[PDB]
């Protein structure tokens, strides 16, 4: 496994389902936009090989949501134009075309076939019947205009080896009672359900209970579960590490046939489930209908053709009476839009799908993750315009001949020409950002007259960005992300040749020149395509400034999220909060570290103060005349120094009996391993260490010594460069190895000179080259030296040591990645933005999205109301209102202003950090302040470009009580 | 009655509550449960994110209801 390729995705999927995968031969069936899109994500992804059937020549209609079909391609087979360019997303993927498959019996060269919007139902349940029955995993999708499905088969034994995907629990015991429950150490909790197994480790007393025997979970109270009877074990004395274990699944599919009678659902929308069951027979009536009109699907608009799907679903529910159940009736309406809509490809939907059932396919090849059983339907109705401001009829909706006649189709001219007529930020060009991308250049959004598309990210394309950042190449690594994707997506869709800026600029508060007043007021919308909280922070506040439509989104592995944010209607990104990253305490990480994340941290503190810190303080301390305690005796070790490479063994060799050997016969000097408080010193989270003696045949001990020595000749400009064991003893047998002596007069925190520098005089021409942390160059040593520094001191700890894949992903805080949930969720996005086009202001139409594709679940939220607020018996809004005031006022005049057109007393302001006013100010303070204008102020508290200044401020109303009220601009 | 909420994560809760609780009292059982606190929960059923101040009635959350407690996540 091509680790520096498939590092995010690893992180997700993990070793053996992607091992798993690259023995798995897929085929898919039909590439109009449905198919390219799940063969991306999984020629991504990475299978043994993909092959694609689909001899129907390209039409210009396919162009809608088909991103890898251009105008010349037109009267060619799709299967064939689509294979080449297929092939070029990941060249570990063979890219087969299938000419034709007359024999069905063709297909048992496969482990998955996946049938698209191409294949009739007929097919499909012949096509699944020989899946089925020969151990062949079958999956199905289709989409028609703003509804979709998929149907998942993976036959009559399927094993799911990890259904969550989520870390297993672990924890620690402080008791084990002879009923067999578990108390947790102290306050940690443990985080089990009921039904869930684990086994143990160091429970004394008990020694068999730690054979890897697996122990069902009876959970009581958040501190407390039981496992059932251990009398027989023996008796319980202390300590004790349980582990949680997934166990396998073994789970039955029904065929197509079987489940088109009897379906089981899963559902997209909580709030919409009792459309499944309608919409399972509309698109069955929908193929039905195509049997009766010579392939044809209803006409757009047609209300002919839909009464008669509403009579062929009326009639399906009679045949088919466990669909809908006893005394419910056909949702019409429903199915009138179904058959509306039969015709239409939009780009959202073929997204959601596309990222959707591709996650199957790859659940289907790997055991990993709990698959879809066996239906789910989802419709983006709320997506349509008012028809007040855009009405469908047969003529509005009539194909123009047109790449885009297939949204037309849905929404009518007059919106498609809005949608191009979109002013637009993209704030981001990576994951998000290209799927973003793509879908805006099949939308032809900003590509009309008033329209166009801004794009910024200040980063460049690297390698491991190209598993899901598919606009990208091997020939682009090095290149900026946003001018790179700007231009693939013109080549996608030329509608956009001149219409998008893409830049290289970073957001925040130091490019506010550039992303001035004039740039963002232009805009009708934001899109944000970050990998960052602050980030995202930033540019929401903009949005409320500004008074902009926001969209929001993020993934973690297979968990995904969409937000939309609407001026004066909704809360924007910043009024709520998600938990914050857990902080280590510093005694635990110091002296008490019990996990591998914690002698991680350590390592890469010491590997930051070793090789970055230590060499910028000496080049600081030579350079720098003022620059006069830690950092005193760091400078006096770097330049009291190696000549050659031996040297810088040596020193490693020396590090290295310093942290794993002396420092640890310290600790124990003080807290000696037998230590008592009643209880033991070292128990729970305490570990007694053992100190290391040198083996140069440990693998941790041997790349300790060559990482530490690599680095610290980088330092000093030494030249480096597998290593040779045998190379490395004939350094380090000829040392002497000073003998370890305590300092007495030592104290360990238990819970939570100067003159000796050498004159930079004697000195000069001398620098040292710091290191700078680079996770991704596997060349470097940096990662090598975190893991065998963290090894070694989890070797002290009696900590189960990480390899290096582990290690990178904690010390380089690894975001796990996949392309699937990343093309899912924004097709979300672009179902939302549809009604940002509309600008509809009832906030029940608009969705909040929440996915876990592991599961798989799927949710969605109205967002929530702004909060209002009063004051004086005047009502504002908390998140949008704001006091506007002209001119840079004098102090004296802004709280005059207040008083009189308020009634408010300002007994507090403030610009940033600075106080610049309260109303328990003394009259001298008073005096010097009072009389000037807002600037003047913030300059004796204390740029050209400033046109606006944020102030904040309490106050108190007409009835001298403390009232919340809005921020104040003040307009320069 | 009894309620369940089910976690982005997978994991299934079990909470016994009354129709008229109100949505900050189901978040201080679940912090109880899990350690969440209060603030940093989001509950959504039938298309509904669950608010303070309002009851579990006023959402029509009944018996066997299953509520989800989601998140927001940081990667793109
Ligand atoms: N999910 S991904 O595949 O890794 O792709 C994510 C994109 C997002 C790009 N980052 C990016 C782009 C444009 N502007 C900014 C600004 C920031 C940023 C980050 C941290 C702090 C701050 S200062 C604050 F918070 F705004 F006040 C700004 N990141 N930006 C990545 O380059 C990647 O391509």
């Amino acid at each position: 496994i091509d680790e520096s390729l498939y590092s995010r995705q690893l992180y997700v999927l993990g070793k053996e389902a992607m091992l798993k995968m690259q023995t798995s031969n897929v085929l898919i069936l039909g590439l109009k936009g449905l198919g390219v899109e799940i063969a991306k994500n999984v020629v991504l992804a990475g299978v043994k090989s993909m092959t694609v059937f689909d001899p129907e020549p390209v039409q210009l209609a396919d162009l809608s949501t088909q991103f890898f079909l251009t105008e010349k391609d037109i009267g060619q087979k799709r299967g064939d134009v689509t294979r080449a360019k297929l092939a070029e997303l990941n060249a570990y993927v063979p890219v087969n075309v299938l000419d034709s498959l007359d024999d069905v019996t063709q297909l048992s060269q496969f482990q998955v076939v996946v049938a698209t919007d191409t294949v009739s139902l007929e097919d499909k349940v012949k096509i699944n019947e020989f899946c089925h029955s020969s151990g062949i995993r079958f999956i199905s999708s289709e989409t028609r205009g703003l509804f979709g499905n998929t149907f998942v088969d993976l036959g009559d034994e399927f094993t799911v080896l990890d259904p969550t995907g989520e870390e297993p629990r672990t924890g620690m015991v402080s008791d084990i009672e002879p009923d067999g429950t578990v108390t947790m150490l102290d306050d940690n909790r443990h985080g089990l359900e009921d039904g869930n197994f684990v086994r143990f480790s160091e429970v004394e007393g008990l020694d068999k209970l730690n054979d890897g025997t697996l122990f069902k979970v009876e959970v009581l109270g958040p501190f407390a579960f039981r496992i059932g009877s251990v009398k027989e074990y023996g008796e319980y004395k202390k300590g004790g590490i349980f582990t949680e274990v997934k166990v396998p699944r073994k789970i039955s599919f029904k065929s197509l046939k079987q489940q088109l009678s009897n379906p089981e659902f899963v559902f997209s929308d909580f709030a919409k489930f009792d459309r499944a069951a309608q919409l399972h027979l509309g698109f069955q009536a929908l193929h039905q209908f195509a049997v009766r009109h010579n392939g044809e699907l209803p006409r757009t608009m047609n209300d002919e053709d839909a009464n008669e799907l509403i009579k062929l679903v009326t009639d399906l529910s009679v045949q088919q009476p466990e669909v809908l159940g006893e005394g419910v009736d056909v949702n019409e309406d429903l199915i009138k839009e179904l058959s509306y809509q039969a015709r239409g490809d939009i780009p959202g939907v073929v997204a959601f799908f596309g990222g959707l059932v591709a996650q199957e396919v790859l659940k289907a090849c790997s055991g990993k993750f709990t698959p879809l059983k066996q239906f789910m339907y989802f419709d983006s109705l709320e997506s349509l315009p008012d028809p007040k401001n855009f009405p469908r009829n047969e003529k509005t909706t009539q194909p123009v001949n047109s790449r885009y006649d297939n949204q037309i189709a849905v929404f009518g001219l007059d919106f498609q020409k809005k949608i191009a007529n979109s002013k637009v930020f993209l704030v981001g060009s990576g994951a998000i950002g290209c799927e973003m991308l793509k879908n805006w250049a099949l939308l032809g959004l900003g590509s009309g007259s008033d329209g166009y598309i801004v794009v910024t990210d200040m980063d460049s394309i690297e390698k491991s960005n190209l598993n899901r950042q598919f606009l990208f190449r091997p020939k682009d690594v090095g290149k900026n992300k946003s001018e790179v994707a700007a231009e693939a997506v013109c080549a996608m869709n030329p509608d956009l040749k001149g219409k998008i800026n893409a830049k290289i600029d970073r957001v925040g508060p130091e490019t506010e020149e550039i992303f001035n007043d004039s740039f963002w007021e232009s805009l009708d919308f934001v899109t944000n395509a970050l990998d960052n909280v602050d980030a995202r922070t930033y540019v929401d506040r903009r949005c409320v400034f500004y008074r902009k439509p926001l969209l929001e989104s993020g993934t973690l592995g297979t968990k995904g999220n969409t937000q939309v944010i609407i001026p004066r209607l909704t809360e924007s990104y910043s009024s709520s909060r998600d938990p914050p990253e857990k902080s280590i305490p510093l005694c635990t990480l110091r002296s008490f570290p019990n996990k591998i994340d914690h002698t991680i941290a350590w390592a890469k503190s010491l590997f930051q103060g070793y090789f970055t810190d230590s060499a910028e303080n000496v080049n600081m301390y030579l350079t720098q005349p003022n620059f006069v305690k830690g950092v005193l005796e760091s400078i006096s070790d770097s330049l009291s120094k190696p000549h050659n490479f031996e040297d810088c063994i040596k020193w490693a060799r020396l590090e290295f009996e310093k942290k794993f050997n002396h420092d640890i016969k310290q600790l124990l000097f003080n807290f000696p391993k037998d230590a008592k408080t009643g209880e033991p010193f070292w128990s729970g989270a305490k570990r007694a260490p053992t100190p290391l003696e040198f083996d140069i045949y440990n693998n941790d001990h041997f790349h300790f010594v060559v990482a530490g020595a690599s680095l610290r000749a980088y330092n000093y400009g030494i030249k480096s460069d597998k290593p040779n064991v045998d190379e490395y003893k004939s350094v380090i047998d000829h040392m002497i190895i000073p003998e370890f002596t305590p300092n007495a007069n030592l104290k360990i925190q238990v819970n939570d000179l100067v003159s000796s520098l050498p004159d930079p005089s004697t000195l000069a021409g001398f620098k040292l080259e710091p290191v700078d942390f680079e996770k991704d160059d596997d060349t470097n040593h940096h990662i090598e030296f975190i893991t065998a520094c963290s090894n070694c001191r989890a070797q002290n700890y009696f900590i189960e040591t990480a390899d290096r894949q582990k290690t990178k992903f904690i010390a380089g805080r690894i975001i796990p990645a996949i392309a699937t949930t990343t093309s899912l969720v924004t097709g979300l996005v672009n179902l939302e933005l549809y009604k940002l086009i509309d600008n509809k202001t009832d906030i029940e139409q608009y969705k909040n999205g929440f996915v876990n594709l592991a599961l798989p679940f799927f949710g969605f939220s109205e967002p929530i109301a702004s909060p209002k607020g009063e004051y004086n018996n005047k009502k504002y809004d908390k998140i949008w209102d704001r006091f506007d005031i002209k001119g840079d006022i004098k102090l004296s005049d802004l709280i005059e202003h207040f008083e009189k057109d308020e009634g408010l007393e300002i007994t507090m302001l403030s610009y940033g950090v600075s106080l610049l006013y309260a109303s328990f100010f003394p009259p001298k303070k008073l005096k010097e302040r009072l009389n000037l204008p807002i600037t003047q102020l913030v300059k004796l508290v204390t740029p050209a470009h400033v046109s606006t200044m944020i102030l904040e401020i309490c106050a108190d109303d007409k009835e001298g009580e403390d009232v919340e009220v809005p921020f104040i601009t003040i307009h320069l | 009655m009894q309620i369940f909420v089910k976690t982005l994560t997978g994991k299934t809760i079990t909470l016994e509550v009354e129709s008229s609780d109100t949505i900050d009292n189901v978040k201080s059982k679940i912090q109880d449960k899990e350690g969440i606190p209060p603030d940093q929960q989001r509950l959504i059923f039938a298309g509904k994110q669950l608010e303070d101040g309002r009851t579990l009635s006023d959402y029509n959350i009944q018996k066997e209801s299953t509520l989800h407690l989601v998140l927001r996540l940081r990667g793109g």
